Order: C-alpha cells, then sequence, then structure tokens
C-alpha cells in the first residue's frame, strides 16, 4: 500500500488524481503534515524541498519540479531565454521581450523601439507582469512612455513584449485565439505532450485599430466569460478543441494542424524543457519528481507558432480531466509506485 | 559497572522474579548453585549487570526478596534455582499483609521497610556504578502492591538521581483473589506515576486470554502466566545482558521512551506465542509483536496512538529484512503514531536467541492507549467507593476517606491526560 | 612547523578519532608501537607531521590528541587496541556515567565536574607545542556528551586559547543508525552555543555516510566501524595539507580565509569520490575528469543537499593521487559548461585545487579498494542550509508539546535556552536565505 | 579561465584556477554553571520537602 499528502488544496488537477488514488484500494492519503509519505502533491508556494527523501526506507515523489520557476515566470522566462545559448537573444520563436523595473532593460528596450518606430514598423507592445493575475495588469499601447509610466504605477516587475500585431483570426468572426497544450515530465525527464489540446478563442472582431478595448485581443477564459457579450457563440465556453481546429485548418488552409502547428509546438516545448534539464533534472537525487506544464502559444497568419508563456501549475478544460489526470497516475505515479494506446506523445531527446 | 539491583515484593512479585531469575540463569549459562558452565564468552561480558561475582567463580543475583510473610519465599527458597539467592537478601515477616493496601504501606510494611533498605544499602554499595532498581510487584494485593510503593518512596529519598523501573502486574475481575484489589491498585498507581522512570502494565487478563486462546491451555494456573511474565522480562532487558547494538544504561533508556514524565506506563509483548517447531520469517515476527493479541495490558492500541516504540529481535536473521518490515508495520499503522516525535519507532538485534526459540522479538510500546486499563480500574474503584464498601478494612489500618478521593482523581487526572495526548 | 591538537569528544568523537589516528599511522609510516623507521630525527622534529606527533627520546611518535567522555567503555577499546602503545593514559580521559543523550547534564551536570581536569589534560598538550595553532574538535550532534560537553569545552578553549583557531568535524544526525530521539534538541542546543566559538566546521551526516556505504561499498548493513572507516578518509583528505608538505591549507587559519567569508556561515559541504569496494574483483580506474565530475553529484555528498540551487562562496578541490594541474582545467572547464554552478556576486567564480601525489591509504582488510587518484571537495555552498531546515522542523515538532523538555529542565537548563537556541537557528537558516536566493 | 599562484614541491603542488571575477568571561560561564547547579538544589530540595511530608 501507498502513502500520499495533499497540501495545494485549490488544486483541480490534483484533487481528480487524488480522487483516483484512492479509488484504486492500493493508495491511502495521510495528513497534509506527515511525513511518512510516498508521494506529495505540494503547494504551489514554498514547497520545502529540502525534506524530501530523508525519511529512511521510504521512495518520496513530489508533483513539482524545484527550479522550474525559471520557466514559469515571465520576468525570468525572458531572462532564461537570452542568457541561454540552447535558446539565445536570436531564437525565432519568442516574441521580442523586455524586462522592466519600476538587470533592468528599460534603456535597450528604448533602443529597438527607436529604430522601430523611425522605421516606420510596427510598434505595439504589450506590457504583463508575473504577479498581476486575471488579466488587470496588461497594458497594449504602441506609445513607449505610455508602457513605462503604467510599469511604475504598479509595485511589480514587468516585461514588455512584442505584441503580435498580425494574428491568425479563425472565421467567421475575424477573431483571435491562443492554444493550451499540457505537458508532463517524469521522474525520468521523459517529455510527454498530451495528445488533447484547447484553443481558448475570442468571441469578438479582432480589431487592430483600437486596443482600449482589451476583450478583443485578451483571450483568457475569465475575460471572455466576464467582459465578451458574443461569449459562448461559435462555441462552449469559447474553448475549441483539436478535431475542430484541425478540420478547420483543411477545410480553409489546406492543411493540418500536425504540419501546421504542433511541429513547432513539440519545437519549442523540447527546447525550453531541455534547456533547463541539468539544472532541475531529479534523476540522481534522494527525492524524484515529475510536474504537468501549461504551455501557452499564439499563431500568426504565416502559420508560425510563437510561445507566449509556461504556467507551472495550469488547470485542464473541464471535458478532459478524466483522461488527462488518469494519464498523470499512469505515467508519473504508477511508474514508480506500481499497483497490483497511449494519450501522451513522447517527446524524445 | 551498570549494575542493576533487583527488588520483589509479595506473593506476586516473588513468584515472577523467582521465573525471572530462573529464565536469565540459564541464558547466561549459570547453574542452580551459581557456578557457569556455559559455552560462550557473550554469556559473561555483562553478566555483572544482573549478578555479583564471589569467589569461588560463583555468580549471585543482585537480588532482594520481599514479602510480610513467610511462605512463598520458603516455596522460592526450596524453588529449582532457590540456592542461588544470598541468604541474607531473604527480608520477611510473619503477620502477612491480607490484601491490603495499608497494611503493607502503614503498618506492618513500615516496621519491615528499614531492614529492606539495610540489604539495598549493601547491594548498592558494592556496585562499581549503579544504574538503577527494577521491583516486580502485583498491584492487587498488600505487599508488593502497598509495601512495593512504600519502598520506592524510599529508595528514591536515599537514592534520588537512580532509575527506578518496575514489572507492575495489574489486577482484574476475571483472574482476581479478593474485591478489594481496585483499591489497592488505585492507591498504588499514584505512587508510580510520581516516583517511578518506567513501569511496564501486565494485565493478569491479557495474560489469562493469551494462555486459554493462543497457548491452548485449557485450565490456566498462575505458573502459566508467569511464564509469559519471566520470558516478557527475559527479552525486555536482552538489551542490557547481552553484547549488541544498545550502549545504554536505564537513564539514557528512558530520556528517550519518556516524553513526558507521568507518561511512563509501558505496554510490553512478545513473538512468538504458539501452542511449534516452526520456523518464524522475519514478516511473521514484526506482524505477530504489533498484533494487540501479543501484547499484555489489554488494550486495544488502534484505540490510541504512540508516543514511542521500542522493539528488540533476538536471532540470527536479517537487519535488512527487519528494517523492512519495521517499515511496512508503520505504515499500515501510520494513524496510530504521532507525528510529533520523528522517527519515535526503534529497534536493536541481538543475535542471542532465548532458550527454545531460533528467533522472537520483544516489543516495548508507550502508547496511550493504557488509558484503556485505568479506565477500568478506576471503574471498579468508584463501583465500590460510591457505596463506601470494604472501606472499613483500610480505615482499621489508620486510613480516612479523603486519602481514597485523592487517589480516585489522581488517577482520573491520569486519563484526562493520555486523553490530551491523544487528540493532539 | 606549528602543532595542532585533536580533541575526540563522546562515543563518536572517540571512534572517529580511533579510526583517524590508525589511518595517520599508516599514511606516515608510524607503526603501532609508535617507532617511525623513516624519521631520522631521534626525538626531534620539525618536520610536517610533527604538527599531529610528539617525539620521545626512545623515538616513539605520539598523537597530539585528547579522548574524553562520560562513560569508559569506548575509550577502554582504545587503551586496549591496536594502537594502545601509541597513547599515554593522560590522554585518555573517562567518567563513570554518561550524558544519556541529554545536552543538560553533559553541559551542566557533568560537565561542571570534569571540564577542568579536560582543560588540565589540553594544557599539558599545549606546553609541548612551541607554536600552537588551534584544535580540531570530533563530536556527535546528537550525543549527550557530544553536543553538551563539546559546546562547554569549546567556549572554555576560546577562553584559554583566544587566538587559537579551532575546527569541527561534526556527526549530524540520521535515524537509521541511531536509537535516539532528543537529538533534534542536542544539536540545535549545540549549534547555537559553539556557534561563535567556531573558525570551521565540517557536517558529516551518518544518512550520506550509510547510504555511500550501502550503494558503493555493497555493504547491506553498514556499521559504526564501515561508517568510521569511510569518515577517516574524509577527514584524512581535509587534514593531508596539515601534515605533508604543501602550501594550501597548511594552517588551521588558511581554511577560514579559503572556505569562509562570513563568520556564521562556517559550514562548508565536503564531496569525496571515488568510493570503490575492495571485494570487487574487477574495477576500472577514474580519470581526473570522472572523479572531478564525480564532486558533483549529491550522492557523493557528506550532507544530501542540492547545490544547483544555492549559491557557492568558496570551493577547494583536494587531490591525492596521480593528478597533474592540466588535467584538473581541462575537468574543470567540462564540468563548468555541464553543470549548474553559481557563485555569489561578490565571490570569484574559481577554485583553489591542491595536488598529494601520495594516493589515499586505506587499512588494510577494511571495505575500500585502493585508487590510483582520488579527491575531496570542500564548498561553502547555501544549499547545507537544507540540513539545519531538515533539523529545525523537527525541533518544531517535538517542542510545539514541550516533549522530553522535562529531561532538560530536570538537569538545572532552563526552558528559555530551548527558544534562544531555536532562534538563533532561524536568524542562521534567514542567513543563508540572504546569501543564497535573489 | 587563468592559473594563479602555482606552488611546486615533492610531495605535489598547489594553484588557483579563476573562471570569473566578483566572548564570555571565564567568570560568566562560571555564573551559567553554578546558577544551573543551584537550580538542580531547588528542585532536589522540592521532592525531598514532599518526601518529608
Ligand atoms: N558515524 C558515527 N556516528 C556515531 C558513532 N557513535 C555514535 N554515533 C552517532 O552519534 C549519535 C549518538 O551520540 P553518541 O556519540 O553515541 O553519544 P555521546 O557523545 O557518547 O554522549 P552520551 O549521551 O553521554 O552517550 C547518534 O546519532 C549515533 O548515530 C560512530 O562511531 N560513528
Ligand atoms: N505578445 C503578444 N501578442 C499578442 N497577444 C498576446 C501577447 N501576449 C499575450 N497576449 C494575449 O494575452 C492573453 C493572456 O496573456 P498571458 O498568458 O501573459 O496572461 P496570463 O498568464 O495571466 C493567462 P494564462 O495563465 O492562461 O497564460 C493571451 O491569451 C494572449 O491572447
Ligand atoms: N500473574 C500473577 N499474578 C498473581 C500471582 N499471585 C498473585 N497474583 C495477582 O496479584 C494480586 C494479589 O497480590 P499478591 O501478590 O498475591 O498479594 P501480596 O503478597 O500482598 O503482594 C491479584 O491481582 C492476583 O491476581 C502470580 O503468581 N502471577
Ligand atoms: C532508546 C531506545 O531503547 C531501545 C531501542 C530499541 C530496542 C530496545 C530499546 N530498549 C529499551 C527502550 C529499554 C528500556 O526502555 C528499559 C528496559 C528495562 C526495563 C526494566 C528493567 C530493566 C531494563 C531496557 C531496554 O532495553
Ligand atoms: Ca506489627
Ligand atoms: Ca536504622
Ligand atoms: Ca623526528
Ligand atoms: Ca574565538
Ligand atoms: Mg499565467
Ligand atoms: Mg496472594
Ligand atoms: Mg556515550
Amino acid at each position: 500500500m501507498y502513502t500520499f499528502v495533499v497540501r495545494d488544496e485549490n488544486s483541480s488537477v490534483y484533487a481528480e488524481v487524488s480522487r483516483l488514488l484512492l479509488a484504486t484500494g492500493q493508495w491511502k492519503r495521510l495528513r497534509k503534515d506527515n511525513p511518512r509519505f510516498n508521494l506529495m502533491l505540494g503547494e504551489r508556494n514554498r514547497l520545502p524541498f529540502g525534506r524530501l527523501g530523508h525519511e529512511p526506507g521510504l521512495v518520496q515523489l513530489v508533483n513539482y519540479y524545484r527550479g522550474a520557476d525559471k520557466l514559469c515566470r515571465k520576468a525570468s522566462l525572458v531572462k532564461l531565454i537570452k542568457t541561454s545559448p540552447e535558446l539565445s537573444e536570436s531564437c525565432t520563436w519568442f516574441p521580442e521581450s523586455y524586462v522592466i523595473y519600476p538587470t533592468d532593460e528599460r534603456e535597450v528596450f528604448l533602443a529597438a523601439y527607436n529604430r522601430r518606430r523611425e522605421g516606420r514598423e510596427g510598434n505595439v507592445w504589450i506590457a504583463k507582469s508575473s504577479a498581476g493575475a486575471k488579466g488587470e495588469g496588461i497594458l497594449i499601447s504602441s506609445e513607449a512612455s505610455e508602457l513605462l509610466d503604467f510599469i511604475d504605477e504598479q509595485g511589480q516587475v514587468h516585461v514588455i513584449q512584442k505584441y503580435l500585431e498580425k494574428p491568425l483570426l479563425l472565421e467567421p468572426g475575424h477573431r483571435k485565439f491562443d492554444i493550451r497544450s499540457w505537458v508532463l515530465v517524469d521522474h525520468l525527464y521523459n517529455i510527454y505532450l498530451y495528445r488533447e489540446g484547447v484553443l481558448r478563442t475570442s468571441s469578438e472582431p479582432y480589431n487592430s485599430a483600437n486596443f482600449q478595448d482589451k476583450t478583443c485581443h485578451l483571450t483568457n477564459h475569465c475575460i471572455q466569460k466576464e467582459y465578451s457579450k458574443n461569449y459562448g457563440r461559435y462555441e462552449e465556453g469559447n474553448e475549441m478543441f483539436f478535431e475542430e481546429f484541425n478540420q478547420y485548418l483543411m477545410d480553409a488552409l489546406n492543411t493540418t494542424l500536425e504540419n501546421s502547428i504542433l511541429l513547432q509546438i513539440k519545437h519549442i516545448i523540447r527546447s525550453c524543457l531541455m534547456c533547463i534539464e541539468p539544472a532541475i533534472s531529479t534523476k540522481h537525487l534522494h527525492y524524484q519528481s515529475f510536474q504537468l506544464f501549461g504551455f501557452d502559444f499564439m499563431v500568426d497568419e504565416e502559420l508560425k507558432v510563437w510561445l507566449i508563456e509556461v504556467n507551472g501549475a495550469p488547470a485542464c478544460a473541464q471535458k478532459l480531466y478524466a483522461e488527462l489526470c488518469q494519464g498523470i497516475v499512469d505515467v508519473a505515479i504508477s511508474s514508480v509506485f506500481p499497483l497490483a494506446t497511449s494519450i501522451f506523445i513522447k517527446l524524445h531527446h | 559497572m551498570r549494575e542493576i539491583v533487583h527488588i520483589q515484593a509479595g506473593q506476586c512479585g516473588n513468584q515472577i522474579g523467582a521465573k525471572f531469575w530462573e529464565v536469565i540463569s540459564d541464558e547466561h549459562g549459570i547453574d542452580p548453585t551459581g557456578s557457569y558452565h556455559g559455552d560462550s564468552d557473550l554469556q559473561l561480558e555483562r553478566i555483572n549487570v544482573y549478578y555479583n561475582e564471589a569467589t569461588g567463580n560463583k555468580y549471585v543475583p543482585r537480588a532482594i526478596l520481599v514479602d510480610l510473610e513467610p511462605g512463598t519465599m520458603d516455596s522460592v527458597r526450596s524453588g529449582p534455582f532457590g540456592q542461588i539467592f544470598r541468604p541474607d537478601n531473604f527480608v520477611f515477616g510473619q503477620s502477612g499483609a491480607g490484601n491490603n493496601w495499608a497494611k503493607g504501606h502503614y503498618t506492618e510494611g513500615a516496621e519491615l521497610v528499614d531492614s529492606v533498605l539495610d540489604v539495598v544499602r549493601k547491594e548498592s554499595e558494592s556496585c562499581d556504578c549503579l544504574q538503577g532498581f527494577q521491583l516486580t510487584h502485583s498491584l492487587g494485593g498488600g505487599t508488593g502492591s502497598g509495601m512495593g510503593t512504600l519502598l520506592i518512596s524510599k529508595i528514591r529519598e536515599e537514592y534520588p538521581d537512580r532509575i527506578m523501573n518496575t514489572f507492575s502486574v495489574m489486577p482484574s475481575p476475571k483472574v482476581s483473589d479478593t474485591v478489594v484489589e481496585p483499591y489497592n491498585a488505585t492507591l498504588s498507581v499514584h505512587q508510580l506515576v510520581e516516583n517511578t522512570d518506567e513501569t511496564y502494565c501486565i494485565d493478569n487478563e491479557a495474560l489469562y486470554d493469551i494462555c486459554f486462546r493462543t497457548l491452548k491451555l485449557t485450565t490456566p494456573t498462575y505458573g502459566d502466566l508467569n511464564h509469559l511474565v519471566s520470558a516478557t522480562m527475559s527479552g525486555v532487558t536482552t538489551c542490557l545482558r547481552f553484547p549488541g547494538q544498545l550502549n545504554a544504561d536505564l537513564r539514557k533508556l528512558a530520556v528517550n521512551m519518556v516524553p513526558f514524565p507521568r507518561l511512563h506506563f509501558f505496554m510490553p509483548g512478545f513473538a512468538p506465542l504458539t501452542s511449534q517447531y516452526r520456523a518464524l520469517t522475519v514478516p511473521e515476527l514484526t506482524q505477530q509483536m504489533f498484533d494487540s493479541k501479543n501484547m499484555m495490558a489489554a488494550c486495544d492500541p488502534r484505540h490510541g496512538r504512540y508516543l514511542t516504540v521500542a522493539a528488540i529481535f533476538r536471532g540470527r536473521m536479517s537487519m535488512k529484512e527487519v528494517d523492512e518490515q519495521m517499515l511496512n508495520v508503520q505504515n499500515k499503522n501510520s494513524s496510530y503514531f504521532v507525528e510529533w516525535i520523528p522517527n519515535n519507532v526503534k529497534t536493536a538485534v541481538c543475535d542471542i536467541p532465548p532458550r527454545g526459540l531460533k528467533m522472537s522479538a520483544t516489543f516495548i510500546g508507550n502508547s496511550t492507549a493504557i488509558q484503556e486499563l485505568f479506565k477500568r480500574i478506576s471503574e471498579q474503584f468508584t463501583a465500590m467507593f460510591r457505596r463506601k464498601a470494604f472501606l472499613h478494612w483500610y480505615t482499621g489500618e489508620g486510613m480516612d476517606e479523603m486519602e481514597f478521593t485523592e487517589a480516585e482523581s489522581n488517577m482520573n487526572d491520569l486519563v484526562s491526560e493520555y486523553q490530551q495526548y491523544q487528540d493532539a | 612547523m606549528r602543532e595542532c591538537i585533536s580533541i575526540h569528544v563522546g562515543q563518536a568523537g572517540v571512534q572517529i578519532g580511533n579510526a583517524c589516528w590508525e589511518l595517520y599511522c599508516l599514511e606516515h609510516g608510524i607503526q603501532p608501537d609508535g617507532q617511525m623507521p623513516s624519521d631520522k630525527t631521534i626525538g626531534g622534529g620539525d618536520d610536517s607531521f610533527n604538527t599531529f606527533f610528539s617525539e620521545t627520546g626512545a623515538g616513539k611518535h605520539v598523537p597530539r590528541a585528547v579522548f574524553v567522555d562520560l562513560e569508559p567503555t569506548v575509550i577502554d577499546e582504545v587503551r586496549t587496541g591496536t594502537y594502545r602503545q601509541l597513547f599515554h593514559p593522560e590522554q585518555l580521559i573517562t567518567g563513570k556515567e554518561d550524558a544519556a543523550n541529554n545536552y543538560a547534564r553533559g553541559h551542566y551536570t557533568i560537565g561542571k565536574e570534569i571540564i577542568d581536569l579536560v582543560l588540565d589534560r589540553i594544557r599539558k598538550l599545549a606546553d609541548q607545542c612551541t607554536g600552537l595553532q588551534g584544535f580540531l574538535v570530533f563530536h556527535s550532534f546528537g550525543g549527550g556528551t557530544g553536543s553538551g560537553f563539546t559546546s562547554l569545552l569549546m567556549e572554555r578553549l576560546s577562553v584559554d586559547y583566544g587566538k587559537k583557531s579551532k575546527l569541527e568535524f561534526s556527526i549530524y544526525p540520521a535515524p537509521q543508525v541511531s536509537t535516539a530521539v532528543v537529538e533534534p534538541y542536542n544539536s540545535i542546543l549545540t549549534t547555537h552555543t559553539t556557534l561563535e566559538h567556531s573558525d570551521c566546521a565540517f557536517m558529516v551526516d551518518n544518512e550520506a555516510i550509510y547510504d555511500i556505504c550501502r550503494r558503493n561499498l555493497d555493504i547491506e548493513r553498514p556499521t559504526y566501524t564501515n561508517l568510521n572507516r569511510l569518515i577517516s578518509q574524509i577527514v584524512s583528505s581535509i587534514t593531508a595539507s596539515l601534515r605533508f608538505d604543501g602550501a594550501l591549507n597548511v594552517d588551521l587559519t588558511e581554511f577560514q580565509t579559503n572556505l569562509v567569508p562570513y563568520p556564521r556561515i562556517h559550514f562548508p559541504l565536503a564531496t569525496y569520490a571515488p568510493v570503490i569496494s575492495a571485494e570487487k574483483a574487477y574495477h576500472e580506474q577514474l580519470s581526473v575528469a570522472e572523479i572531478t565530475n564525480a564532486c558533483f553529484e549529491p550522492a557523493n555528498q557528506m550532507v544530501k543537499c542540492d547545490p544547483r540551487h544555492g549559491k557557492y562562496m568558496a570551493c577547494c578541490l583536494l587531490y591525492r593521487g596521480d593528478v597533474v594541474p592540466k588535467d584538473v582545467n581541462a575537468a574543470i572547464a567540462t564540468i563548468k559548461t555541464k553543470r549548474s554552478i553559481q557563485f555569489v556576486d561578490w565571490c570569484p567564480t574559481g577554485f583553489k585545487v591542491g595536488i598529494n601525489y601520495q594516493p589515499p591509504t586505506v587499512v588494510p582488510g577494511g571495505d575500500l579498494a585502493k585508487v590510483q587518484r582520488a579527491v575531496c571537495m570542500l564548498s561553502n555552498t547555501t544549499a547545507i542550509a537544507e540540513a539545519w531546515a531538515r533539523l529545525d522542523h523537527k525541533f518544531d515538532l517535538m517542542y510545539a508539546k514541550r516533549a522530553f523538555v522535562h529531561w532538560y529542565v530536570g538537569e538545572g537548563m532552563e526552558e528559555g535556552e530551548f527558544s534562544e537556541a531555536r532562534e538563533d537557528m532561524a536568524a542562521l537558516e534567514k542567513d543563508y536565505e540572504e546569501v543564497g536566493v535573489d | 579561465m587563468e592559473v594563479i599562484e602555482l606552488n611546486k614541491c615533492t610531495s605535489g603542488q598547489s594553484f588557483e584556477v579563476i573562471l570569473k571575477p566578483p566572548d564570555p568571561s571565564l567568570e560568566e560561564i562560571q555564573k551559567k554553571l553554578e546558577a544551573a547547579e543551584e537550580r538542580r538544589k531547588y528542585q532536589e530540595a522540592e521532592l525531598l520537602k514532599h518526601l518529608a511530608e
């Protein structure tokens, strides 16, 4: 029999994983502060990694990679991409980004900006922060002075990023979207891409002239339900799944989801996770880690994929919880603690 | 160095103590006349813990035998190993204690206690470095119960920084001599709460049930009960008496087993208990050890929580397998260990098995479930005291009801203190 | 030449000290009777090995050591063992009754009665020194003597030898090899009281030594004898610079200078490679690149923790055997490109290297195979604070219920010393965090 | 990657390689020990008083 503890009550994914583990009859849940566990479903913040793997005779597993925050913080991801030669300052799939404090790149940011507007180029940028949730601390603007003055009002560190001014628009609707991919990295550092993703679509016509109405520009599920009056019109909950999206690409653009988009997505996922593997791998450590990631992508009108951000504690689409959470138990948990056709694509390396 | 002084008081205390000395004398190679005839110097490496070396290569138990009537000690002196005891260490009176704690503690025992302390002092003075005392007694009679706890108080006065441990037989209505046993036991328990460092609670009903249900003895006798106790005492003291993992005197052992001074009442057990030549695997040994049927306080450990646990394995076996099995029982019993004493389950192995067994295991539990034992006694006490029944036997020896009221409150406080650490 | 005096306190300190001096004698060609044929100056010193051995007119080489235990059975083994002729009786101090795993009993109750005798025996060794540099102190964190009497000795050593360095080799408590339960108390209590008095302390977690012995030596159930022989190899690597010709870490002061920029943060992490079973019939010898890369594997560290998630303040590489600088630098270059090695901003990203050409000596009949080259890395990384966080948490669990506290109060200690010591540890954890996290 | 401070002898050699540039008095101890001894003595006196009652 196996023992596990729950320390993040707000996790929809691992509330379901915990439920499945009990329904096996071979897993037992202990109090959150009992140290004699096999599996820790850990807290989002300040997980005590230093106390894992010191209980004699217990193989201990945790659902977070210590150090994975560098990929999953906006300011931290920018620094990782600019300073890692595997990714480099020339990385073609990440938008031009700069870290700004209220080190800092404010002078370099204005430098590339000066060359941009002087050359009559598109000069719209979006400033965002990690500490800003619910799509509130976002500003899209083509005036640099307005972006920088906005940053100093807020307290936290910010990232200014080139706003994809030419996004691929779904039809009908002339509407924006982003692609969420779920990625599971097991204790062996196998990278598993869940075969089901989701498009979080805007239910408003994309309007390049006016950035003040953020509803047509921001694809967040909370924002579309809260502000778009056309919410749910074209698809339920502004969520389009891969079968429909692939069928659309075939009918409209005579291409497939696999060819036009998913090859790039797999390339990007692999590049990010292989980059930080030496810093976070638990291969020869006294405890083991797995983690579920949520990658967010943008697609432009040339069918080029851009990475937007990586979420270290993603939720899942409602109609996909059962399949994915079972896959977590299969691939990440039961692989270390065995019990008494695959939904993942293994990205090899 | 690390000498122990052993005291046995009253009928039960002397009959169990005599069996204890029969058992460990066999393990150490000492014949009924004190001569060594073993085959291994491992038998002698720590022989001084319990035996004095008299010239002529005779080994003499550091044992004192106390009673307020002569009958049981006459039987010991005529027993199998009756000759090994120092004749000067038989201290007895003639009146008896009439199963009366007051006669043992206040009148008859008070007249005899000074001469007992003379012998204690004589044995202590010949110890290179006395590490403490052990007492065997019952709580339900008069001499072991009343005079035994009087002795403990006198020893604490004269030797205030010496460890005092007891093997204490708790009365049960199902294995009972007189109706006043709950009175004597309740009065004694408060003495133990204050003046012992470890008290091994041996419930006579548990011993009886083991003999009847597990050993298939249709009509158990006190002798059958006492074979379980002497075997348990041998196992509990294995690591003091033989070379092995533990380099600990009684104080170090108590320091690590007793987190709160009053909660020092231990639940012992051992394995195997079988009705025979079959080999016991380490899984079987470990599983039986933690089974309530192999424990001797008649308390269900699932009704409380373990503060500390120690287990002693005897025989030639895999240490790696012992570790693996101790981890398996802990995960099955994960609810029943307090999580605020880290690593509170400890094990020790001794290569030398007891007589007749290739391997065995002895269990020492400090569990809050022992409160069930004190609740039983408290109920039986109150059922009579509420009507002041049989009290005249005690007021006739100078006691008044107030001292009974205070003993009742003290026991109910002890129970209450166990309940508070079971809910933490 | 400047002498060093070793002090071994409690069971762990005495048995490790016994294992170290055996190895020193093998490394220096000293027989168990004290004679040393290669030493052509009879009764007279000034060589590097004289920092640890004095000499008699009869030509015997006597360890500059004191063994102290509050109970005699461990030191009695020294008195009757192979190297019994090495030590004179005055160097072996034993009490009657130990501290019962109770810091307060080792520090206050028993320590008060023996501290002056111990200082008198140490003074006798100091009087034979022309230029004493200081002390090496071996002890467990968990024992009552190892924790309680050591902290008292360390305080009085600061008084009596104020300008002398003091180094510790401390055994950090591991449940796998301990039958005690109160060791988190003793560890925090002794660390709090010793912190100001120790210039540099090498912590060895019995858990790490135990697992190395299991994995690399194929010992299913390691004993103290197995653990101590491995620990003595690491101790020998660290002290070799004091005992042989060299230019790195040639006196105790250099340990603080090279490894400890901040006084309180004076616990370097030791990593050792290679550990190879002697029972292994066929073994391929490891290169300089391979043993140096092994220095960045947590599985070879004396304390399990993850240096990738801390920052370095100093890093020393101590090689024994067939090693030349060119191969060290080639190995360092490759490792820097492949592993996460981040220093604090106010320190140079660099390595101080020492090479001793004599390969490691191993005890005949021991568990370790002889190798052609070995290395001990000493790095001051903030990752070792993981070991403080573990200990402090076990402390907090027991102390919130005042479990076992009465044993300490009963020996004359006050409850306030517990929280005073725990608050010092909280400040120490905070210091490591300020240094190591952005 | 610079080597500095190379010293060589018959027993070995040492060097540095750089990748990147950037107490209580005796009387006070006696006070502590004697204060603890007095708290022990006071606790023992209470025990002996309790036994005398
Ligand atoms: N590595 C190693 N650890 C030891 C050794 N002996 C004891 N220990 C560890 O030290 C701790 C127990 O402390 P001891 O050194 O035995 O106690 P002490 O210093 O003698 O003090 P007392 O309490 O008076 O006996 C436990 O964590 C043991 O695992 C040893 O020889 N080698
Ligand atoms: N450079 C860019 N160009 C165009 N659109 C962008 C953009 N950066 C962000 N967006 C839009 O903003 C939305 C939310 O951005 P972001 O992911 O930074 O905020 P967030 O982290 O709070 C939501 P989530 O956690 O689901 O990723 C995206 O869905 C995307 O449509
Ligand atoms: N296990 C066991 N219990 C006994 C024995 N003799 C008496 N008892 C129990 O001890 C209590 C009686 O105390 P006893 O020792 O006979 O009285 P004392 O001589 O005045 O101390 C009752 O609870 C009896 O059940 C014995 O030999 N073995
Ligand atoms: C610190 C943990 O200790 C142990 C760990 C593992 C296995 C056994 C241990 N041993 C204990 C607990 C013990 C005791 O507590 C006291 C026992 C006793 C009782 C009465 C008279 C004489 C001796 C003697 C005795 O071995
Ligand atoms: Ca009379
Ligand atoms: Ca008298
Ligand atoms: Ca010489
Ligand atoms: Ca100093
Ligand atoms: Mg986000
Ligand atoms: Mg009777
Ligand atoms: Mg000791």
